[PDB]
């Protein structure tokens, strides 16, 4: 289970979206190293221009690559569910604006870790910070709170993202998440703990298409 | 399954105030947000006010600081306080409850009419 994460793991991400009716597709690839807690990915909007700011999709775009220290390794649900994988589902409320709903299947297919995502956004304001692309191209660190959900054989997660806005203000994105195993086998249901997450966003100077380079560093504690 | 019961619609004069309430029953633990949408004549449904399990509050454009939403987590009821009402607030107000997965829960709808 955790044996699959002993070294570098290539990743594929596939997302199909519809936000306020604007359909779009994103494809991503890169690699993850759970030993370091390191994720390194590049995403391309394949249908043209992304109708939403890239930072709003960071959380949607593989927590099995979190580094769990040795004394916390029996609390790593994400790896224990591999390779058959897990369903990750979210609702994300952007304060005073729209909401996203996402369903993602994260599982090994061969040696590649794949994240396949369907995203539906509604209630966004035409002249608001998200459909107006008034979000800065950065991210902040956040703690993610992980609880067991023995009844569905998985975990529930709640956390709030602070997106920096181009005017100095901050826009909150309230995340509700649950993960349930795809496989019929047994998983690790953890005690309460959190993942400390850092994310850095950049651009490929040689990439002419609309895109985002994402680096994440993730570590468990508590 | 969860069930939503609405009450408190009706006739009101301009400048006056109204309250809507909505009680939810059944699988309460799955609800992450509850609140209200409205649909005015000839217009598409627009979100008005929600409050999430964490207590965060989110208003659509029709609020304009005139609508307030509160939640009685004990009696699993949500309330919409609407005041300084105008004729253009005339519409059908729908209670709405959200879960993490696709697909919402909706109430039957309640008419609100503002006129002299
Ligand atoms: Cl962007
Ligand atoms: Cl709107
Ligand atoms: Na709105
Ligand atoms: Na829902």
């Amino acid at each position: 289970g955790e044996e699959l994460f002993t070294g570098v793991v290539p990743i594929l991400v596939e997302l199909d979206g519809d936000v306020n009716g604007h359909k779009f597709s994103v494809s991503g690839e890169g690699e993850g190293d759970a030993t370091y807690g390191k994720l390194t990915l590049k995403f391309i909007c394949t249908t043209g221009k992304l109708p939403v700011p890239w930072p709003t999709l960071v959380t949607t775009f593989v927590q099995c690559f979190a580094r769990y220290p040795d004394h916390m390794k029996q609390h790593d649900f994400f790896k224990s569910a591999m390779p058959e994988g897990y369903v990750q589902e979210r609702t994300i409320f952007f304060k005073d604006d729209g909401n996203y709903k996402t369903r993602a299947e994260v599982k090994f297919e061969g040696d590649t870790l794949v994240n396949r995502i369907e995203l539906k956004g509604i209630d966004f304001k035409e002249d608001g910070n998200i459909l107006g692309h008034k979000l800065e191209y950065n991210y902040n660190s956040h703690n993610v709170y992980i609880m067991a959900d023995k009844q569905k054989n998985g975990i529930k997660v709640n956390f709030k993202i602070r997106h920096n806005i181009e005017d100095g203000s901050v826009h909150l994105a309230d995340h509700y998440q649950q993960n349930t195993p795809i496989g019929d086998g047994p998983v690790l249901l953890p005690d309460n703990h959190y993942l400390s997450t850092q994310s850095a966003l950049s651009k490929d100077p040689n990439e002419k298409r609309d895109h985002m380079v994402l680096l994440e560093f993730v570590t468990a504690a508590g | 399954d969860v069930q939503l019961v609405e009450s408190g619609g009706g006739l009101v004069q301009p400048g006056g105030s109204l309250r809507l309430s909505c009680a939810a029953s059944g699988e309460i633990a799955s609800i992450i947000a509850i609140g209200w949408y409205r649909q005015a004549p000839g217009k598409q449904r627009e979100s008005v006010a929600l409050i999430t399990r964490s207590g965060m509050i989110t208003y659509g454009d029709s609020a304009q600081g005139r609508f307030t939403i509160s939640r009685d987590d004990a009696k699993n009821t949500v309330y919409l306080h609407m005041d300084d009402l105008v004729p253009e607030d005339t519409a059908v107000y729908y209670c709405n409850a959200k879960k993490v997965s696709f697909g919402d829960y909706w109430g039957q709808g309640t008419q609100v009419t503002v006129s002299g």
